């Protein structure tokens, strides 16, 4: 939780401070990825740099798949836009 | 200048009458001023400094063109001062 | 986040004061950056003064566009300057109705000053070091009927203050020895 | 003619020293000046000085008397 | 100026507008004019 | 009939739908009438 100091003193009024102590709980897997945050439009290629350790430093073999995609606009529907877009083109790729 | 409900100020200056007639170089001109203007006064009043000189230095105020405006306070500051100063992002404890 | 708005163009808030002076220049300066916060190569910026443009100033590499706006004999009050990117060749693939092309609009006022002078100082948009005396720069118009005619020397006061405490004042006089206009440096010794 | 600027800030901390600047210009006589912060009171004396040449900027540390609340006051 | 059904007369010279701020020494000033003055215009055309 | 559906009337399997509006005691002048066909299920995906 967040415990509270709370002093109180002849010249002072309060003097608050905080703490954020949480459970020391680590998994066992931590996974780095560093997003652009920002794609422009006339882009072909969107560039992941991914990387995972474990708690202690070390390499982990294994498999890495990566799913993107979105909706198309979703006017509403019925009385609204009937038919619209598609499902959203999902693409998907693996590697090791 | 308000400093617990002090007003520390000088009364306003007298107002001009906007229809006295007065003669520069070529035609007939009558005065005006408009409500917001950057003088000596307001570059202080804004640090804080007080003032006792003779030489003028407030601007002069013609009548029907006062201040009025009600309180035009804007952003006033840019301050970057706060509270909370953490989002989500979740970087929990993962390390001895 | 898929972005469309390729350039963008700002006004960095910490030059550009707010009030203009009188026969002295008044500075526009522009950061110009593109998608993520990257600056850009030579462009060209338009500053429109009113409604006509009259500047068609390049960058400096950096995206830091300066231009200096003559002000003498300007006796308006309100005085919007705009400055727009424009160039057909760029990508701005607008989304909510907005112009077609960055622009930015910045309305400031005019400063009074009754037989005509007037002071600017050139603020700093960097932190200073401490023990090191700074430089910082006022520029001056002092106009004629003023001070009076015949005395060419002219001496400004200079005052600091730190926290409430009046500390580090200073006086610092200039001789006229060009007409009427100029720039001098004042000898601040910042100190902790 | 004789122009003169006092400079103090509107807002005094109680309890450490403040200065004042005096800005006396124009007199051609030798003058006698003086700055006072009116208290309650009693009168401080940042300035009584006898005026020397023309071109007096001149600005002195005084020490407020202390206060346990925010009171207006008065400089003469 | 009128004989015989003939102006002879300049015509009018061009209006200035009545917004345009101009500084004089102290305040700011907008320009005005009577309609009915007397000038050296009028101290001829009057004589011929 | 002005604000207020009224009628909701069905159509007569060729699109000759006839209603008849009441008109005892209307003292208006404009008596604007409108119809509308609504239905949340047809697809109605306008463009101007
Ligand atoms: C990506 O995942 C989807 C899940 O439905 C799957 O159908 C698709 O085949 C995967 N991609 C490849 C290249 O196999
Ligand atoms: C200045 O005056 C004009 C007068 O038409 C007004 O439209 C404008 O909003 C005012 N303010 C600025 C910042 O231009
Ligand atoms: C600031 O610039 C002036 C320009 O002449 C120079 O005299 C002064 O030494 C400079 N101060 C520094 C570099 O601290
Ligand atoms: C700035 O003031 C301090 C304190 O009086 C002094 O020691 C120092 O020499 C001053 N700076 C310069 C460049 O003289
Ligand atoms: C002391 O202050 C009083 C006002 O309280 C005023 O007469 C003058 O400033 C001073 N007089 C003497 C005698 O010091
Ligand atoms: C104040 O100014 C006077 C002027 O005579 C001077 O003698 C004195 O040293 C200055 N400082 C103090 C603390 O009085």
């Amino acid at each position: 939780g967040s415990y509270t100091i709370t002093a109180e003193g002849e010249s002072c009024e309060s003097a608050r401070q905080g703490f954020t102590v949480d459970e020391y709980i680590l998994p066992r897997f931590s996974v780095i990825v560093d997003p652009p945050n920002t794609i422009s439009i006339l882009d072909d290629i969107l560039t992941l740099n991914v990387s995972a350790i474990y708690t202690y430093g070390q390499p982990v073999p294994g498999s890495v798949t990566i799913k993107c995609c979105r909706e198309a606009s979703s006017y509403y529907g019925r009385k609204g836009n009937c038919f619209k877009g598609n499902r959203g083109i999902c693409t998907n790729i693996t590697g090791e | 200048y308000n400093y617990g409900g002090f007003n520390l100020e000088e009364p306003e200056p007298p107002c001009e009458d906007p229809n006295t007639v007065i003669f520069c170089k070529g035609r007939y001109y009558l005065p005006v001023s408009s409500s917001t203007e950057g003088d000596t006064y307001q570059n202080l009043r804004r640090v804080g400094l007080v003032l006792g000189t003779s030489s003028k230095i407030r601007k002069p105020v013609v009548c029907g063109m006062e201040a009025k405006f009600s309180v035009p306070r804007k952003s006033s500051g840019e301050s970057d001062f706060g509270s909370s100063l953490s989002n989500g992002h979740v970087e929990t404890l993962r390390k001895n | 986040m898929i972005t469309s708005q390729l350039a963008t163009l700002i006004f960095d808030y910490d030059a550009l004061k707010e009030f203009y002076k009188r026969g002295i220049p008044y500075l526009v300066k522009v950061i110009l950056t593109d998608a993520n916060d990257n600056p850009m190569a030579n462009e060209q910026v338009e500053v429109e003064l009113a409604g006509k443009t009259i500047g068609a100033v390049l960058t400096d590499k950096e995206g830091r566009a300066e231009y200096a706006i003559d002000t003498s004999s300007f006796v308006q009050e309100n005085f919007t300057v705009v400055v727009s990117y424009e160039n057909p060749h760029q990508c701005y693939y607008t989304e909510w109705e907005g112009p077609d092309f960055p622009t930015a609009q910045h309305f400031v006022m005019r400063f009074y000053s009754e037989t005509g002078s007037f002071l600017d100082i050139q603020g700093s948009s960097v932190e200073l070091n401490c023990g090191q005396v700074h430089n910082i720069s006022v520029r001056y118009i002092l106009s004629l009927d003023g001070m009076g005619e015949g005395a060419t020397t002219a001496t400004f006061y200079y005052l600091a203050m730190s926290r409430a405490k009046i500390v580090q004042h200073g006086q610092r006089d200039v001789h006229l020895n060009q007409s009427k206009s100029g720039l001098f440096n004042i000898g601040l010794n910042v100190t902790s | 003619k004789v122009q003169y600027a006092l400079t103090i800030p509107a807002l005094l901390k109680s309890g450490e020293t403040q200065r004042a600047c005096v800005n006396l210009i124009g007199y051609h006589q030798p003058l006698a000046l003086s700055v006072v912060l009116e208290h309650q009171r009693v009168n401080i004396s940042i300035f009584s000085e006898k005026v020397q040449p023309p071109h007096y900027f001149k600005c002195n540390k005084f020490m407020v008397p202390t206060v346990i609340t925010n009171a207006p006051d008065f400089v003469t």
